[PDB]
């Protein structure tokens, strides 16, 4: 965890932010850590600035911990977790038609089995 | 695991500067008092080293001729192989001139590789008697990993040389290679000996490894228990 | 009766730094060498038993300190079991009604 | 009893003198004996001589 | 003394630095013991008329 | 109710090669015989002093590292025991239907 996060610290203005930090290979040990997907994880770049981002040393640790157990309660994606956020303040409709429509076909891929 | 253990689809690491603490560790254990005759090591005419200076009333020829440096082999390795390599290029001084300056050397070798053994064991646990063997398995020299001191890798730049920086990745790949299934020395000494007489193609001289070795190699350390009489027979 | 469960999978190795660094020395001597080496040698000894009685003590003290919190561990299990078992006096009662 | 049995486990690999300190030990003790064999035989050779 | 009383060019044996504050100063008399050991074996040689 | 099974006939001994080898010496001397019999003892019995220092740390070492692995032991057995136990919970409210 040191060695993570004292290379999320390096030089964001004179060097890491402009090369994207290596988003490929720094967020990678951020998944790692948690034996988790390295893929849906990159959808914090939908925030903070246009880095990683991964230099907010906790919040986006603390926020992931309560992603992975959601993702244990149901097999949703943390892209359409994000949908039922947008969805709050009177917006566009045919997003809570498709998305009420999606969330109802992750159950049936569950059903009264187990399954995945 | 195996896709991994396999080559496939490879890992990521981060290099760290610990990684300058640590061969700067291996620098300072070098230094401090070791007084190791590793200066130009093994190439032909070994001049100006100081250590026979001070014993040239025993004997003077610091210089030597041929190599001083040792590959394995199974049955029987060991400074008998040392002597006879020294003894074999052309000295006809054949009396105890030259077997003191042997003597005089096993120590020094050993002060060469009880360093790494002693080291490497605390950073990346594995037992002391399998430390040279999976290095050399590994495809590494013990000299070759010492003058990388010499190539200024103590200095803390955050760069340090592919033949360090991917040699440390792929020692991590080689230890779960030697722990997602337990194995003794001497499998390790045959197949690092003698890879066509073990059983292997000549290929696998190459630090390369697939499937074929690995049902084999894993159904021999299945028999090897199995068996209905102890270790060596 | 429909799921297992997961594991302590405590394999997890830790990491000692076996490395040092040193300085350098000065100084002029007053009188001989020998002199010297007939009163160094004592000093040093005396540290290495102080440091040797300070290491076995130290395995002395942490030893009854395990001894001490391996009671304690009983406190939970009497009160669990008193608390199950103390029902099969009301089931005997119950029995006789 | 399963988590106070792991309390344990946690007790004792937090205990001081656990598994490293012997390990820090012998791993530099074991130079300061071949440190002194290689230098001691002289002395005993010397005597013979 | 030694290096006065023989008139001898540098072999710095006493290095300083010994202590440890990770253990306490575990270990930091036994290295003088091999110091000693160094220093002793040249006033075994370089002594003569 | 057909079959016994075998057994762990875990008898067989283990060798150890007691034997040696040895090389010889020269040298020539540059002062007496008895000055040097009062230096040489002192750093003999102190290798013999840090060998058996060496020995008993690596007892203190190795029985240690048994008395951690002999924990681990446990946990198989906690899962197997509460994974079949359960049941009974189940079993209770079967008998109350």
């Amino acid at each position: 965890i040191h060695e993570y996060l004292e290379f999320a610290n390096i030089k964001k203005t004179e060097a890491e932010k402009t090369l994207v930090d290596n988003s490929e290979k720094c967020a990678e040990l951020l998944a790692e850590i948690l034996a988790w997907d390295a893929g849906e994880i990159l959808k914090a770049a939908s925030l903070l600035g246009l880095n990683p981002p991964q230099a907010t040393n906790v919040f986006e640790i603390d926020w992931i911990r309560r992603l992975q157990t959601l993702s244990e309660k149901t097999m949703i994606s943390t892209e359409y977790l994000w949908q039922m956020g947008d969805l709050t303040e009177n917006s566009e409709f045919s997003l809570k038609e498709g998305v009420g429509e999606a969330v109802m076909a992750a159950l049936k891929a569950q059903g009264d089995s187990d399954n995945v | 695991s195996l896709a991994l253990l396999l080559g496939v689809t490879r890992l990521a690491v981060v290099p760290t500067n610990n990684m300058v603490t640590f061969f700067k560790g291996i620098a300072n254990g070098l230094s401090e008092n070791v007084c190791l005759t590793t200066d130009d090591f093994q190439r032909q005419e070994l001049e100006g080293a100081d250590w026979w200076t001070l014993l040239s009333t025993n004997q003077v020829i610091d210089d030597m001729g041929l190599v001083l440096d040792i590959h394995p082999v199974w049955g029987k390795s060991d400074e008998e192989m040392l002597m006879e390599k020294i003894q074999s290029i052309g000295v006809s001084n054949d009396n105890n001139t030259l077997s003191i300056i042997v003597q005089i050397l096993i120590q020094a070798k050993n002060a060469q590789e009880n360093l790494l053994s002693q080291t490497i064991s605390a950073e990346y646990g594995v037992e002391r008697s399998v430390v040279p063997l999976q290095l050399r398995w590994l495809g590494s020299n013990v000299y070759s990993v010492l003058n990388q001191v010499l190539n200024n890798t103590p200095t803390d730049i955050s760069s340090i040389v592919p033949k360090l920086s991917e040699l440390t990745y792929s020692l991590l790949i080689y230890t779960q290679l030697i722990n997602s299934l337990k194995l003794n020395k001497e499998f390790i000494f045959l197949r690092l000996t003698q890879p066509n007489w073990l059983g292997l193609t000549q290929p696998k001289l190459s630090t390369q490894l697939s499937l074929p070795e690995i049902y084999l190699i894993t159904c021999y350390q299945d028999w090897v228990v199995n068996a209905n009489k102890n270790e060596d027979s | 009766s429909i799921s297992p469960r997961g594991l302590m999978k405590q394999r997890y190795q830790r990491v000692v730094t076996a490395r040092n660094a040193s300085k350098m020395n000065f100084k002029v001597p007053n009188y001989r060498f020998e002199p010297m080496l007939n009163r160094s040698k004592s000093g040093v000894e005396t540290l290495i038993q102080f440091g040797s009685t300070l290491l076995s003590l130290l395995e002395r003290k942490d030893s009854l300190s395990f001894d001490a919190y391996q009671m304690i561990q009983s406190g939970d299990l009497y009160r669990f079991s008193i608390d199950l078992q103390q029902q099969d006096i009301d089931i005997n009662k119950a029995s006789l009604e | 009893q399963q988590q106070q049995a792991m309390a344990l486990l946690d007790y004792f690999s937090e205990r001081f003198t656990n598994e490293s300190l012997y390990t820090w030990l012998i791993s530099q003790l074991s130079s300061l004996y071949l440190q002194a064999y290689d230098a001691v035989l002289s002395l005993c050779l010397s005597a013979e001589a | 003394s030694l290096l006065y009383e023989l008139n001898l060019g540098e072999q710095s044996f006493v290095g300083g630095g010994g202590w440890n504050d990770l253990y306490q100063g575990l270990m930091a008399g036994e290295t003088l013991k091999l110091a000693l050991m160094r220093m002793e074996r040249v006033y075994v040689e370089q002594n003569s008329r």
